[PDB]
């Protein structure tokens, strides 16, 4: 500080979740004051995996990928030209983990 | 990530006065570059610490320690951007020391310490320190970076940490299978000191073969703050099969720290 | 707009972390990863750390990969602010990466 805002040239320019052992489920986040406007965020359908037969795996688990990453939000609100830069966390999909186990 | 204290921090020590500011990781200098850089720090290590919270609890955290190199660029070193990158989200968080006095000298080599940014078990971090100006485009690189791998709960002093516990790393259920009359199985566990919900998986399996020919799952709903510490046993009744013989039964907790993804206790029963 | 005015005081949102979690996956994974350094002096973030799968197929329970099933990225588009040369302004350009997050199991079509 003083606070350094800048000149920016906005150079700008579909599947799996189904498929995969570890399925998840895709919410829409919308807000018209970011961009992008419009995010998914993935959430595991189950907390084990799913097997060949179509039924959950109790012996596997079913876990996020998550990821920090950068949005742009109008500041002012609803400013047409100026934006602040934001971090946030976001879920992206789901993998398939074999269980930590001790034996006795 | 965090700071395990938001205690007012030093950075000083005899011949530099300075404070430490927090930084976005994204630098006024890298927005503005000056031509005059001072050159990369030197010897980084980060050693795995532990250390109390002014409450109490215990934390593992990164011990950054480096030095500076003996050119005269000293002169132009402005401060340096402490940085720590967890890999798996690729969270970042920054501190930066802000050099309120000039380094003139090397007559003493100057080492720099911070130990308080707050690394979790079986984790993997990217702790990097940045001196700062930072380059120039198409300068030189001016800063140093070194992985950090911190171990897992079974690790020795990592066991007694704050995390570490909270997931159950000092939970020991006396796990006993009991063979009972008429296929009758009895599993006995001690629950541990929270509120969350827990499961059986049995899984019986032929003497010598892994092909399960009988499976079940069974639930243990969330305990009472009573209940906490006692015996929790279930009779649970096997598949009729001469063969089906060697049973594996094993334990899941989904205490909040870990939900699904905690670690589970197996048990084996034999045969003959 | 073709160019925007951005403050670079950045917000952390990121703050909600209350409850305890996060483990590392890419060894534990049926699609296991490995980790590859993405640096770039000149963009904020300056490193990314992405995933390559380590197999075409999936890790089975007696360990060995199974080609019946496939180890495939999870991809994600991401926002980057790059820093320009100085010649040719803008100063700084707002970029789309593609970028490999992670890896996940699936059953082929
Ligand atoms: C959840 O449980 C853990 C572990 O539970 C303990 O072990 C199991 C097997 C059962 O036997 C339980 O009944 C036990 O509680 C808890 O962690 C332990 O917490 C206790 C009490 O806080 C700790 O015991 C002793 O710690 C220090 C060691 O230096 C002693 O000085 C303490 O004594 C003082 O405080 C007492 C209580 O305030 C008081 O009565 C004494 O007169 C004395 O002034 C204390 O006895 C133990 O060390 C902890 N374990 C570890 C390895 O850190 C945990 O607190 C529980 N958590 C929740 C949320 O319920
Ligand atoms: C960013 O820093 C402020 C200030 O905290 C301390 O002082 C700075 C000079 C620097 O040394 C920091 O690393 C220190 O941690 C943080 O604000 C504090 O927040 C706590 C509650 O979270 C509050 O109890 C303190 O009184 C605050 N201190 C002041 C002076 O405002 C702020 O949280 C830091 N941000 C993050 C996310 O770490
Ligand atoms: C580091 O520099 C600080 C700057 O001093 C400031 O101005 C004087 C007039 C006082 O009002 C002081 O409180 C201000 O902070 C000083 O604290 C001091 O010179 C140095 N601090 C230490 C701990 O050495």
């Amino acid at each position: 500080n003083f606070p350094r805002t800048v000149m920016v040239n906005l150079n700008i320019h579909s599947d799996y979740y189904d498929r995969s052992t570890s399925p998840w489920n895709l919410h829409r986040n919308e807000d018209p004051e970011r961009y992008p406007s419009v995010i998914w965020e993935a959430k595991c359908r189950h907390l084990g995996c799913i097997n060949a037969d179509g039924n959950v795996d109790y012996h596997m688990n079913s876990v996020p990928i998550q990821q920090e990453i950068l949005v742009l939000r109008r500041e002012p609100p609803h400013s047409p030209n100026s934006f602040r830069l934001e971090k946030i966390l976001v879920s992206v999909g789901c993998t398939c983990v074999t269980p930590i186990v001790h034996h006795v | 990530l965090r700071l395990l204290d938001h205690r007012a921090l030093v950075c000083s020590q005899p011949g530099l006065n300075c404070t430490v500011k927090n930084s976005t990781c994204l630098d006024d200098s890298w927005i503005h570059p000056r031509n005059l850089t001072p050159s990369s720090p030197k010897d980084l290590q980060i050693q795995l610490h532990f250390a109390h919270t002014q409450q109490g609890d215990l934390f593992p955290v990164a011990h950054i320690e480096w030095t500076l190199q003996t050119d005269a660029s000293i002169l132009y070193l402005e401060g340096a951007e402490l940085s720590v990158l967890q890999l798996n989200t690729n969270e970042r968080l920054c501190v930066r020391f802000e050099f309120l006095s000039k380094l003139r000298h090397h007559h003493r080599r100057w080492r720099f310490t911070f130990s308080h940014f707050v690394v979790d078990p079986d984790q993997e971090y990217e702790v990097t320190v940045h001196h700062l100006p930072k380059p120039i485009p198409d300068g030189d690189p001016n800063h140093q970076s070194k992985n950090f791998l911190v171990p897992d709960c079974e690790h020795a002093r990592m066991k007694v940490t704050t995390p570490c516990m909270s997931s159950g790393s000092l939970w020991d259920p006396d796990i006993t299978v009991e063979t009972l009359e008429a296929h009758q199985l009895r599993v006995s566990f001690t629950l541990w000191n929270e509120s969350t919900h827990y499961q059986i998986l049995l899984t019986s399996f032929p003497h010598m073969e892994n092909h399960s020919c009988f499976e079940h799952m069974h639930h243990i709903p969330a305990p009472r703050p009573e209940e906490f510490h006692q015996r929790s046993d279930v009779t649970l009744t096997l598949r009729n099969l001469k063969g089906c013989c060697r049973h594996q039964v094993q334990i899941q907790p989904f205490f909040s720290s870990c939900l699904n993804d905690c670690l589970r206790h197996s048990a084996t029963v034999s045969c003959p």
